[PDB]
C-alpha cells in the first residue's frame, strides 16, 4: 500500500504544505476526459481547494501522449501533481522519463523529501507494481485492495528488488512466477473515485450536499458497465443521504430547499425527461428483455402497455404533463404488471433530487446528461488532433453542466442523451437485422464499415455506449456464451478504425458464485503485444486501455494476429 | 323476440352463450380466432371487435338469428360480452376503452 484510506488526510495535508501559497500556482491537476468518474472528482477537487484558496490548474487530457507532452512541458516550478482517473496501471516514472536523483531535495536522518510529487488518482486494479511500492515520488491513494490482497505480490517484489545457487535461482524464478501471474490479468475498477475523494472530504470534514451529490453522480456513472461496484458502494451513499438531509422534514417547499432523496427510481432511460413509452423503448435493460430491435419487439412493448391499462396516448405524453392519476400509480401497476414480462428488475431505488421550483431528477438522468454532453457537446495525424481538441472542449461543457446556474446546459445535455440514444437503437437494430456480429470461437467481431451518422462512433464514449448496448443484448440471451465483442468504425476523413476490445457481462440482477468474481478486460495486453511486432501504425494511447486506432488496410492483419493470439 | 330477449334469465343465456363463443370458437387450422382477435383489439386500443356473421352462424345459429332479427339489443348484449371478453385477456381495460 502508499496511501491507505486512514491516511488520505496526511496526503491532502502534504498538498497544502507543499503547494498552498498564494503567491503563485504551483498544482495542476491532470484530469482525463471522456470519464464522468474523474469529471466528477476534479469537481470536487476544485470545490475543496477554493475552499482553502489553493491556486490550482485543471488540465483535460485525452491520451497518454498529451500526458507526456504535456508533462516536458510542465515547468519545474509546479511541485505537486494530480493525475486523476488514469496512472496507475503504467510505469509513470519509466513513462514520463523520471529519475529520483533529479527531483530530491535534503536527503538528509531516515527521511526523504522531493521537489515534485505527483498523486496518481484512479480505480483500475492492475496497480504497477513499481509505481505502488517501487516509486517515491509517485504517491498512489490506494483504496485498501494493496494492503490486503498484495500481500505475496509485495514479497516477491521486494525479494527480486533486494537480490538484485541453484536455489536461490529456482527461488527467484518461483518469485517472479508470482509477479507474472499478476501482470497478464484483465483491468477492472473496484471503487470510484468520487468515492474515494469523499472519504478523503469525510476525513478533513468538508462534506456537504453539494460534495454527496457529486459523489452519488461519481458513483451511478459505474452502474452501467460494474453494476457490482455500484451495488457495492450503493449503502455508504444511502447512509450519507440520511446523515446530511436536515431534521425539517414534511416542511413546506420554498424556492431554496434542495432535497436529496432516496424514492424509487426505476431502471428506464430519462423517465422525468421523456414519455413512459419512450422510457421503456429506449431502455437498455427493457431491450435486452424483450428484443426490440426487431418487429416483434414494439408489439411485445404495446401488449405490455395494454396489460398495465395505460393508454398509448398517456404512455407517450411528456412525464411532466401526464395525468395525475396515471403518475401516482406508477409503483402499483409496475407491482402488478412487470414480473410477468420478466422486467422485475425494472423497480428499483435511486437517489432523486429536487431544487427548489425547478422539478425532480435523479443521478441516472443526470449521468446520462453529462455524458452526452462530453459526446456530442460541440491529413491523417492533424484531423484527429482536432479531434482530440473537440474532445478536451467538450469536458468542459460537462463540466458546467454540474453548476446549479447552468440548467439551461444540462437540459441541452438531455436533448443530445435523447438523439444519441435515438441513433445507437438505430444502428444497434441496423446490426442486429444484418447480422454484422460475426461469431467466433475467441471473440465476436463486428465492423462498422458504411451507413448512416457513422462520425458519431469515432467518440470513445459513443462507441463504448453502442457496445454496452449490444453487450446488454447479448447477455440476457441464454443460447449466446459470454465472449468477448470486438468494435470497429472506420473513419473515412483519417482512414483510420477505432477498435475498441469489450468484455462480455452477466445478466443484471443475476447473483451467482461465477457473478461474484468480476470479468476481467484482457485486450489491452493483447494489443500491447501485437503492436509491439508487426508494426501496423497503432496509436495506443487512451486512458481506456482496450481502445486502439488502426489503419484501414492494416485492421484485417492485426485481427488475423490477434486471432492467433491466445492472450486473451 | 325483442320481448324475449329482454327477458334476464333469456339475456343471461344468451351473455354466457356469446361469451363461450368467444372464448371456445376455433376455425378449421385450429387456433382461437377471437382471442388472436382481442389481443390484436387491446394491444392497439382498438375500442371494435370484427366478429364475422359466418362464424356465428355455423356455432349456434340461434344467436345468428336473433342478431340478425333484434340487433337493437343483441349488439348490447354482445356488446358487454365483448367487453368482459376483453378484460378476461386485458385486465383493467376499462381505462383504456
Amino acid at each position: 500500500m502508499y496511501y491507505g484510506i486512514s491516511q488520505f488526510s496526511e496526503a491532502y495535508n502534504k498538498i497544502l504544505r507543499n503547494s498552498s501559497s498564494h503567491s503563485s500556482c504551483q498544482l495542476v491537476i491532470f484530469v482525463s476526459c471522456l470519464n464522468i468518474d474523474a469529471l466528477c472528482a476534479t469537481k470536487m477537487l476544485s470545490l475543496l481547494f477554493k475552499k482553502q484558496l489553493v491556486q490550482s490548474q485543471i488540465v483535460p487530457i485525452f491520451g497518454y501522449s498529451e500526458l507526456r507532452r504535456h508533462y516536458s512541458q510542465l515547468d519545474d516550478n509546479i511541485n505537486s501533481l494530480l493525475l486523476v482517473g488514469f496512472g496507475g496501471v503504467i510505469d509513470l516514472e519509466a513513462f514520463l522519463e523520471i529519475d529520483p536523483q533529479e527531483y530530491v531535495i535534503d536527503t538528509d536522518s531516515g527521511e526523504q523529501s522531493f521537489r515534485r510529487d505527483i498523486y496518481v488518482l484512479d480505480a483500475h486494479r492492475p496497480w504497477n507494481l513499481d509505481n505502488i511500492f517501487g516509486s517515491q515520488i509517485i504517491q498512489c491513494f490506494d483504496d485498501g485492495t494493496v494492503d490486503d490482497t498484495l500481500g505475496e505480490q509485495k514479497e516477491a517484489y521486494y525479494k527480486l528488488l533486494e537480490l538484485d545457487r541453484k536455489q536461490r535461482k529456482k527461488q527467484i524464478h518461483e518469485y517472479e512466477g508470482v509477479l507474472e501471474e499478476y501482470y497478464s490479468q484483465g483491468t477492472t475498477v473496484v471503487n470510484s473515485i468520487s468515492a474515494q475523494i469523499y472519504s478523503l472530504l469525510s476525513a478533513i470534514g468538508e462534506t456537504n450536499l453539494s460534495n454527496l451529490w457529486l459523489n452519488i453522480l461519481g458513483t451511478t456513472s459505474l452502474d452501467i458497465a460494474y453494476a457490482q461496484v455500484y451495488n457495492r458502494l450503493y449503502p455508504l451513499l444511502q447512509d450519507e443521504v440520511k446523515r446530511l438531509t436536515p431534521s425539517s422534514r414534511n416542511s413546506v417547499k420554498t424556492p431554496d430547499t434542495l432535497t436529496l432523496n432516496i424514492q424509487p427510481d426505476y431502471y428506464l432511460f430519462l423517465l422525468r425527461h421523456s414519455s413512459l413509452y419512450d422510457s421503456f423503448y429506449y431502455s437498455n435493460y427493457v431491450n435486452a428483455k424483450l428484443s426490440l430491435w426487431n418487429e416483434n419487439g414494439k408489439k411485445r412493448l404495446h401488449k405490455m402497455f395494454a396489460r398495465m391499462g395505460i393508454p398509448l396516448s398517456t404512455a407517450q405524453e411528456t412525464w411532466l404533463y401526464m395525468d395525475h392519476s396515471i403518475k401516482r400509480e406508477l409503483g402499483i401497476i409496475f407491482d402488478k404488471n412487470l414480473d410477468r414480462y420478466g422486467l422485475q428488475d425494472i423497480i428499483r431505488d435511486g437517489f432523486v433530487r429536487t431544487l427548489g421550483y425547478r422539478g425532480s431528477i435523479s443521478a441516472s438522468e443526470f449521468v446520462e446528461a453529462l455524458t452526452a454532453l462530453l459526446e456530442v457537446g460541440n491529413n491523417s495525424a492533424q484531423k484527429l488532433t482536432n479531434l482530440r481538441k473537440r474532445w478536451v472542449s467538450n469536458f468542459w461543457l460537462s463540466w458546467d453542466a454540474l453548476d446549479d446556474r447552468k440548467v439551461e446546459l444540462l437540459n441541452r445535455g438531455i436533448q443530445l442523451a435523447q438523439d444519441l440514444q435515438r441513433a445507437i437503437f438505430n444502428t444497434g437494430v441496423a446490426i442486429l437485422e444484418k447480422k454484422l456480429i460475426k461469431h467466433l470461437r475467441i471473440y465476436r467481431l463486428c465492423v462498422l464499415q458504411d451507413g448512416p451518422d457513422l462520425d458519431l462512433y469515432r467518440n470513445p464514449l459513443t462507441l463504448l455506449r453502442l457496445g454496452n448496448w449490444l453487450i446488454e443484448c447479448c447477455a440476457e440471451s441464454e443460447d449466446k456464451q459470454l465472449l468477448p465483442m470486438v468494435l470497429a468504425s472506420i473513419d473515412e476523413n483519417t482512414d483510420t478504425y477505432l477498435v475498441a476490445g469489450l468484455t462480455p457481462r452477466y445478466p443484471r440482477g443475476l447473483d451467482t458464485i461465477h457473478t461474484k468474481k468480476p470479468i476481467l478486460n484482457n485486450f489491452s495486453m493483447a494489443f500491447q503485444q501485437i503492436t509491439a511486432e508487426t508494426d501496423a501504425k497503432v496509436r495506443i494511447d487512451n486512458f481506456e486501455s482496450s481502445i486502439i486506432e488502426i489503419r484501414r488496410e492494416d485492421l484485417s492483419p492485426f485481427l488475423e494476429k490477434l486471432t492467433l493470439s491466445g492472450l486473451l | 323476440y325483442s320481448e324475449w330477449i329482454t327477458q334476464p334469465n333469456v339475456s343471461r343465456t344468451i351473455a354466457r352463450e356469446l361469451k363461450s363463443f368467444l372464448l371456445e370458437y376455433t376455425d378449421e387450422t385450429g387456433r382461437s380466432v377471437y382471442g388472436a382477435r382481442i389481443r390484436t383489439l387491446g394491444e392497439m386500443n382498438s375500442e371494435s371487435l370484427e366478429v364475422n356473421y359466418r362464424h356465428l352462424a355455423e356455432s349456434k345459429a340461434i344467436l345468428a338469428l336473433f342478431l340478425a332479427k333484434c340487433p337493437e339489443e343483441m349488439l348490447k348484449i354482445f356488446d358487454l360480452v365483448a367487453m368482459e371478453a376483453t378484460e378476461l385477456h386485458y385486465p383493467d381495460y376499462a381505462r383504456i376503452h
